[PDB]
DNA sequence: CGAATTAAGCAATTCGTAATCA
DNA sequence: TGATTACGAATTGC
């Protein structure tokens, strides 16, 4: 584990050897956008904004994306609910259900299946504004997105309008499979099978399946 | 309403969609009207009959007939007809979307299904009535029955409308700008509105000046603002802060403009403007629909384009606005992009190739030149267009390399009088362009003062009026009118997309009148198939005029004659053996009469095959012939009207407009031989391909060897149709009208596909253009036939072959005589390539010139010429690898940025991505850039050169050549010298040299 | 994304399993597959393959040359024959190892082969041996059952299988040559013989073995004998008379065997078998001058070239023998399917299959002439290159080319009234 | 606050690098 | 360490 210190807040950033090559670039990126970034209250707290850069990346297959962090009660790993209230998180784990057979379930986590690293594209928000931090965050986000990509094999976007340009986003061509977003009008993620695709494609490239049963909490 | 033009079409994406219109009456009221907006599907009666739910609304369409378009193989000649199917069709229209099993019809577009169902017209004039009219709002109306309301047209009629032209320039310190750090120093606007005044003024920030600069300032004559609501537009220089800027900025964005013109605004200077009015303030640019229910905010959004080819890959990218108010916010960046070629797309560039003139010399003395430019010095309108824009100018570019600074300007009646700041020049008359500026932007904003703030006013209001310049002359507003009336689609639609969208109006109202659908059943399979023929050349240098002859419009009036369509082929025959192969011609030949059906043959489709015959029925007339009939007769429209033209500036736009037509008109055969269209025929493409092939060796057997006697001519083989015997005479011996005492012989030297060059023993150019006008004539009325004609190009002099597709000549026009300038024509050499040298062209054609006279003079002893040009080379490349003199400009390169390569390592997207992830500014997916070779200084002279393109770099705007760096002349020299030594006949002393500088063997022809 | 990518995904998996097991529709399907995949998604982690070498080793191992030790287990022995061998995969066609090829079988087998595919849906594949025009299949390996309930299944719907041995081992025996010898006595048959496969009662890999010792003898004569109709095959004989049996042709041509010579050879309790790896142009010339100018070889076996006639047109559609072109069309009518496939085929293809011509020799020979054709009828024909007639079997063929064009009108002209 | 209709063909030369051969 | 061939990419002429 090592730190570096930046001029604004949270004034240090702690990462993971794994994200050695992008720390300085990150660094001076931040710095020419905290000083507007930090003049509104944002979710999450700016304590909360690099939380996932101690992950290791050298034991990651499959990253699952979304555009934005929940516009209020933002807890720093993507999609987390500890309450259980997001509707996102609710279809996300109904779905994974209804796959597996588990029917009486109290919560779901997507950070603690093995093989799974949880993303956010943007890595803030207004509390109450969807993507209200583009223009402070492209670049970091571009940087940060390609790193990880990088590592893993299968990348999973969810979300049809706003990864309609994933691929001139990233230069190495990867496994991109693009989704309907959980709140997609028509009920449209319940036909969804990306889950069964991901896991034939991991093990179409001699990669071991991911267990999407491990992720419950009771 | 009564009388009202259209201008614009326009969707709204609220949660009720919608359709709008936008017209101006004859007073000059705006006028809006407001459409329900469906989604069309087309069903057959009884599956009209069979919806369970009932639809929305349905309106039918009458008897029409179905044919399956594929295409399968056969091995005998008892050939099953086509499947055809005819019932009574229905077009039904539904507000959401629908999912129907067995609907058809569905490759076209909703809006195209409007417009040709209702009878509408996106750029026409009409009359319309109350009746069906609702006012719901001020400036708004709703129409349920538009089929009603549009019923009567009216001619058209003359309307007012507006323009807003800006530019800005930003504040940076190092690089490009930021806008997080830097700000915005200079914003000039041309402001046109409906009564026809034009207003410039530029706004300057304060807060970058000292209070007593804004004082003198103030009493030099410029006007102090505080607020928003005490400015007037009527004066030129304004200085106010950066709030009160971006404030007019966003009040002028929000109008109801017509156009909103910029260059590479929709990258630079709207995000700009709009990031920086969000984080200095909180407020947003708001654009509202004409009934005022929706609004959005400005954001820019990119539309990525792939290739067609191998593995896809995005090749393009393009910036849009999203406002719905209908206005048109155009890049001319994008345009220019897609429209012509050059070396490099940015507005010097495009000002000093489209701007210019001859000018000639007037007074000299000192260090000042005056110019004097009129009508008698380059041509009709060239003057006119220099003098507008040295209204604004600042810079002049002399003789291509000097950069002058204007001094006194005067506009004449008809040309112009100009006077510059550059050393004596010992000519008569020079060429003038409006190009570079000498200026060091990040100097001058290092030491700000108050003149350096007005010297940026200038050049930004210059700036803004170039793209008001560069407007009129693309014509813009002409080509716009009739892409919408041609391709039947909204004016804002007709420059974004390409030859498989633009087709689908004509087409479908075509199939509409002929009442014709078509299917596909089968999987479509692609094979290769062979092109036109190319003629290799006889000899290197002629010295006797060359006559060129050219097919008008071979490939479409291929496919007219030949009915070549997907819907009107019998079948494909095959053979794998001779014996089936004569037994099937034998049959064919009498199954298949030749007055109705058209047999061709063609190559193998596979290795085990040895024979194709294709049969085309011509009973019925096909939809690709009617599509192509369409075209030509635009095209025609336009070229007569070319012919009318006496400006400059009229004749380049109809010029373009022609090529543009014959462009589509070629795409319509490329569409129907690519596979993922939906035109797709395989037999169709190498027919016509095959035909074309027939016709040039046709031309070329009857040609060569023609000669004529007294008042006689003779062909060198009987002219008979090479398809089946026809009713025309084939005898080779015809009238002609020349004088009795012309003698002389005819050749051929050259072709490609629908081209013969024909070579005369002759040396003057008035004979040899009768001659040409006499046998074209002939040819058209005895060797050709049905609607096969040709055309008498030109008369090349002194034409040097070096391959089979590079030439250079000078050129007599057919409409020209011998007291005429000749014009020089190069095809393919190395001086139209646009990755080879600058420093390469010039060797090369003082080489060529000096060879040239040397030939002429003649001394070639046993191998003078090739020594005196080795020793000269020498010499000269000798000197500039010591001197040093020549700029790094003359050694750039230029090349295009794509993602479409096969392996992802591929050095030259990986140089892009290193300079992107280094630099602020980048290069987009369709951007050209510059690029050279540099090495170490302290590198000695390289014999063996083991990597190149570790030593490509690219070379920014800011790029200025270290002191431990040097151009890697190597590379430069060894294609030069082997360009060089082709053309030279000796091999052995090429040999030694080639080896003794570089130690490499040299490649021949 | 939907259910159709994910079954197309979940098919491409399966043809990449079996792979080796391929055929030309197969790759074609699965690098079609693959396009749509990387175009779809960008990368995937399979690439397109064009060489494909087939081979069945994976369920192999090495084989005993020498005594070894057997304990454990039930075992099930098979017998190992000779001649070439094919693979009968899933819904795909006979495919000769090690170098792919589609082989043509008549019907019966082809339905059966189809029926017992049809049983269950586990069977990797079945092994075929052809020798001297008889089918045997010899095993059939499977994740599930044994190789006994499918023998069962294939002796009831027709095709012979060999007689599968179930025996049980406790002590500890060294596999020697007179316990194969007794074993291979066990089987009572006459048909050669070359090894044993043998399994354990679960066990995948299968293991064969092999007790063989050198030998040289002298070659007296290289002739022909019938073993069906106009098909020979090949064989020598020795001084002593022993019989050197050849899988086929290409075995003599690429062995280079010589008249009146010496050679190595492995011999067994029973026969011998003559060995390869030892040009083509003087071999392929040398045996037909040495057994016979009027022969040409047939694919794999030896043709003849007699004057053939009426007759051999009948005995192809399997119809009542005739002598009267009158009744060529009589049963014709009667017949079911006769009539179908007359009317399926093109008259080319069944008047070359009638006198058994090979396809590309004929096709060349064909291309290389020139043809006079009056009322769909071949009346005169003639050579324009000469080239082609360096290759025996052009030569041999050439020499009965009226025989084919008699047959050829006379197919034609009651074409002209079957349809 | 949710969504979201694209795409012309082949023939010819010049240059660098990877792959195969005396 | 030469010689030769093959492939991909870029640009131009039809
Ligand atoms: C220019 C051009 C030609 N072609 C094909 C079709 C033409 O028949 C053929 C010959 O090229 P051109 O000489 O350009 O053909 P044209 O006969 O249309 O010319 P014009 O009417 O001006 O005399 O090349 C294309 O496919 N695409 C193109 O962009
Ligand atoms: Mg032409």
């Amino acid at each position: 584990m090592n730190s570096v210190t930046i001029s604004h807040a949270p004034y240090t950033i702690t990462y993971h050897d794994d994200w050695e090559p992008v720390m300085s670039q990150l660094v001076e990126f931040y710095n020419e956008v905290a000083s507007w970034l930090l003049r509104d209250e944002t979710s999450p707290i700016p304590d909360k904004f690099f939380i996932q850069l101690k992950q290791p990346l050298r034991n990651k297959r499959v990253c699952v994306c979304g555009i934005d962090p929940y516009p209020k009660d933002g807890t720093g790993v993507p999609f987390e609910s500890p309450n259980f209230t997001k509707k996102s998180i609710k279809e996300i784990a109904s779905s994974i259900s209804r796959l597996t057979g588990v029917i009486d379930y109290k919560g779901y986590n997507l950070n603690i299946i093995d093989g799974v690293i949880p993303w956010n594209y943007y890595l803030s928000c207004k509390l109450g504004e969807t993507k209200s931090h583009a223009i402070y965050w492209d670049k970091i986000s571009k940087l940060l997105l390609q790193h990880i990509t990088k590592h893993v094999s299968v990348l999973y976007c969810l979300g049809k309008t706003d990864f309609s340009n994933i691929r001139a986003k990233l230069e190495s061509p990867v496994t991109t499979i693009v989704g309907y977003h959980p709140a997609a009008r028509d009920h449209q993620f319940e036909k969804d099978r990306s889950f069964e695709i991901i896991n034939v494609l991991l093990e179409l490239d001699n990669k071991t399946p991911i267990n999407w049963a491990q992720g419950f909490i009771y | 309403s009564m009388d009202v033009r259209c201008i614009n079409w326009f969707e709204s994406h609220g949660e009720n969609r919608f359709l709008y219109l936008k017209s101006r009456c004859r007073n000059g009221e705006t006028v809006f009207i407001r459409f329900p907006h469906y989604f069309y599907y087309v069903v057959t009666d009884e599956i009209y009959q069979s919806l369970s739910p009932p639809p929305f609304n349905a309106r039918p369409m009458g008897k029409m007939r179905t044919i399956d378009i594929d295409e399968t193989i056969s091995y005998n000649l008892d050939i099953k007809d086509r499947k055809c199917s005819v019932a009574d069709m229905w077009l039904i229209e539904e507000p959401k979307k629908r999912s129907i099993q067995n609907a058809t019809m569905d490759e076209f577009f909703n809006i195209s299904w409007f417009y040709i169902s209702n009878g509408i017209s996106p750029d026409g004039c009409y009359s319309l009535d109350e009746q069906y009219l609702t006012k719901i709002n001020n400036g708004c109306y709703h129409c349920d029955d538009p089929r009603n309301c549009f019923a009567k047209e009216i001619p058209r009629f003359d309307i007012p409308r507006s323009y807003l032209f800006l530019d800005i320039e930003c504040h940076f310190d190092k690089k490009f700008p930021s806008v997080f750090i830097n700000p915005i120093s200079h914003t000039s606007y041309c402001y046109i509105d409906l009564s026809g005044k034009r207003l410039l003024f530029t706004l300057i920030n304060e807060e970058m000046l000292t209070e007593q600069e804004i004082q003198e300032a103030v009493d030099r004559g410029c006007l102090r603002i505080q607020s928003l609501m005490e400015m007037d537009y009527e004066r030129e220089l304004v200085l106010c802060s950066e709030i009160v800027l971006l404030r007019i900025a966003k009040q002028l964005l929000e109008l109801t403009f017509d156009y909103v013109v910029t260059f590479n605004g929709h990258n630079f200077d709207l995000r700009y403007i709009t990031n920086r009015l969000e984080l200095l303030t909180g407020e947003k640019i708001i654009f509202r629909s004409p009934d005022k229910k929706e609004a959005v905010h400005l954001c820019i959004y990119e539309r990525n384009q792939s290739s067609h080819k191998g593995v896809c890959g995005m090749a393009n990218t393009t910036f849009h606005v999203n406002n719905n108010n209908g206005t048109i916010f155009f890049d001319l960046y994008s345009f220019i992009q897609k429209s012509e070629k050059l070396d490099s797309y940015k507005l010097d560039s495009i000002s000093k190739n489209a701007f210019s003139c001859m000018g000639k010399v007037l007074n000299r003395g000192v260090r000042e030149m005056t110019f004097i430019g009129d009508d008698t010095t380059d041509a009709k309108g060239k003057a006119d267009t220099f003098a507008k824009v040295l209204t604004t100018g600042n810079y002049v570019t002399v003789d291509e390399d000097i950069i002058c600074k204007v001094i006194r300007k005067d506009i004449l009646e008809n040309g112009f009088k100009v006077v510059l700041s550059c050393p004596t020049l010992p000519n008569d008359i020079y060429k003038l362009s409006f190009g570079k500026d000498d200026i060091d932007l990040a100097q001058m904003y290092k030491d700000y003062n108050l003149n350096i703030a007005l010297d940026m006013a200038r050049y930004c209001i210059h700036d803004a009026c170039l793209c008001q310049y560069l407007w009129e002359y693309y014509g813009v507003e002409t080509k716009t009118d009739a892409g919408a009336a041609t391709y039947v689609l909204p004016q804002s639609m007709v420059f974004e997309y390409r030859a498989s969208t633009i087709i689908k109006g004509p087409l479908l109202k075509l199939l509409l009148e002929t009442k014709t659908i078509l299917v596909r059943s089968e999987t479509k399979q692609k094979f290769p198939y062979e092109g036109g023929k190319v003629f290799a050349p006889k000899q290197k240098m002629f010295s006797n005029n060359v006559l060129i002859f050219d097919y008008n419009s071979l490939y479409p009036n291929v496919c007219i004659f030949g009915n070549l369509s997907p819907e009107t082929l019998v079948g494909v025959v095959v053979s794998t053996n001779r014996l089936e192969e004569e037994i099937n011609n034998q049959l064919l030949l009498q199954k298949y009469p030749p007055p109705r059906y058209i047999t061709v043959h063609c190559e193998p489709r596979l290795p085990n095959l040895i024979s194709e015959i294709a049969i085309f029925d011509r009973s019925i007339e096909g939809t690709i012939p009617r599509l192509l009939r369409t075209f030509l007769a635009e095209r025609a429209r336009y070229k007569k009207m070319l012919k009318q033209a006496t400006s400059s500036t009229e004749k380049a736009i109809y010029d373009s407009m022609q090529y543009t037509y014959k462009i589509v008109a070629n795409s319509v055969y490329g569409l129907m031989g690519f596979r993922n269209s939906a035109l797709y025929s395989y037999a169709s493409a190498k027919s016509c391909t095959s035909i074309g092939r027939r016709m040039i060796l046709y031309l070329e057997s009857v040609l060569n060897g023609a000669e004529l006697s007294n008042g006689m001519l003779r062909f060198a083989n009987t002219l008979s149709n090479p398809f089946y015997m026809d009713d025309r005479d084939i005898n080779p011996i015809v009238k002609t009208s020349l004088p009795i005492d012309y003698r002389f012989r005819f050749r051929s030297v050259y072709g490609d596909t629908d081209s013969v060059f024909t070579e005369i023993d002759s040396q003057d150019v008035d004979k040899s253009i009768e001659i040409a006008k006499e046998l074209e004539r002939l040819i058209n009325s005895r060797v050709l036939f049905n609607n096969f004609k040709i055309e008498f190009e030109a008369v090349y002099k002194n034409l040097i072959m070096q391959s089979k597709k590079k030439y250079t000549t000078m050129k007599y026009s057919a409409s020209s005589n011998s007291k005429s300038v000749p014009e020089r024509i190069n095809k393919g050499t190395s001086e139209t390539r646009r990755d080879v040298s600058k420093f390469h062209k010039n060797m090369i054609k003082t080489y060529k010139t000096r060879l040239s006279e040397m030939l002429s003079e003649g001394r070639m002893n046993s191998n003078q010429v090739c020594i005196d040009i080795l020793r000269s080379l020498e010499t000269d490349l000798r000197s500039e690898f010591d001197s040093r003199s020549s700029p790094l400009e003359l050694f750039m390169l230029s090349r295009m940025h794509h993602s479409n390569y096969k392996s992802a390592d591929n050095p030259n997207m990986y140089l892009v991505t290193e300079y992107n992830k280094n630099n602020p500014e980048t290069i987009e997916l369709g951007e050209r850039y510059y690029f050279a070779y540099i090495c170490p200084a302290n590198v000695p002279w390289t014999k063996k050169l083991v990597n190149i393109k570790t030593y490509e770099t690219i070379i920014d705007r800011s790029f200025k050549l270290g002191s431990n760096q040097r151009i890697f002349y190597e590379v430069y020299f060894k294609r030069l010298t082997s360009e060089i030594v082709n053309l030279l006949d000796n091999k052995v002393l090429c040999i030694s040299f080639f080896q003794r500088m570089f130690g490499s063997r040299p490649t021949f022809y | 994304t939907s259910s159709a990518d994910l079954t197309n995904l979940k098919e491409l998996l399966s043809l990449y399993k079996s792979l080796r097991f391929s055929d030309s529709v197969a790759i074609e399907k699965y690098n079609s597959l693959v396009e749509w995949g990387t175009s779809t998604y960008w990368k995937i982690g399979v690439q397109k393959v064009t060489n494909v070498e087939t081979s069945i080793s994976d369920y192999y191992d090495e084989v005993k040359n020498k005594p070894f030790n057997i304990d454990p287990g039930y075992y099930i022995f098979l017998p190992v024959y000779f001649g070439s061998v094919f693979i009968y995969s899933k819904g795909k066609n006979m495919v000769e190892l090690g170098s792919g090829n589609s082989f043509q079988i008549p019907d019966e087998i082809r339905s059966a082969c189809n029926k017992v595919l049809d049983s269950d849906n586990g069977i990797d594949f079945l092994r075929f041996v052809l020798l001297n025009n008889r089918w045997i299949m010899e095993d059939a390996i499977s994740k599930y059952q044994s190789p006994v309930n499918i023998f069962k299944l294939a002796s009831e719907y027709g095709l012979n299988i060999p007689n599968y041995l179930e025996i049980e081992i406790e002590e500890d025996t060294l596999f020697d040559d007179e316990l194969y010898s007794i074993m291979e006595r066990s089987f009572d048959d006459t048909f050669p013989k070359i090894s044993i496969s043998y399994i354990k009662l679960g066990e995948l890999k299968r293991q064969v073995v092999d007790f063989f010792k050198f030998s040289f003898m002298y070659i007296e004569s290289i002739k022909v004998d019938r073993i069906g109709d106009n098909i020979f095959i090949p064989s020598v004989i020795t001084k002593s008379g022993k019989k050197i049996l050849v899988k086929d042709v290409d075995h003599l041509i690429r062995s280079k065997v010589r008249e009146h010579t010496f050679v190595k050879v492995k011999k067994k309790n029973t026969f011998s078998i003559l060995y390869d790896y030892d040009t083509r142009g003087e071999v392929i010339k040398r045996i037909i001058d040495t057994i016979g100018r009027d022969y040409y070889v047939n694919g794999k076996y030896f043709s003849k070239v007699g004057i053939a006639g009426l007759k051999q047109l009948t005995n192809k559609l399997d119809i009542n023998e005739c002598a009267t072109v009158d009744e060529l069309v009589d049963e014709i009518n009667k017949s079911g399917t006769v009539k179908r496939k007359i009317k399926n085929q093109s008259v080319f293809d069944l008047s070359r299959e009638c006198l058994g011509y090979p396809e590309a020799d004929f096709i060349t020979l064909v291309n290389n002439m020139r043809f006079k054709i009056e009322n769909c009828k071949v009346v005169n024909f003639n050579i324009e290159n000469t080239n082609c007639l360096n290759n025996p079997s052009i030569e041999t063929i050439y020499g009965n080319f009226n025989q084919f064009v008699s047959i050829f009108n006379t197919v034609t002209d009651v074409k002209k009234r079957l349809f």
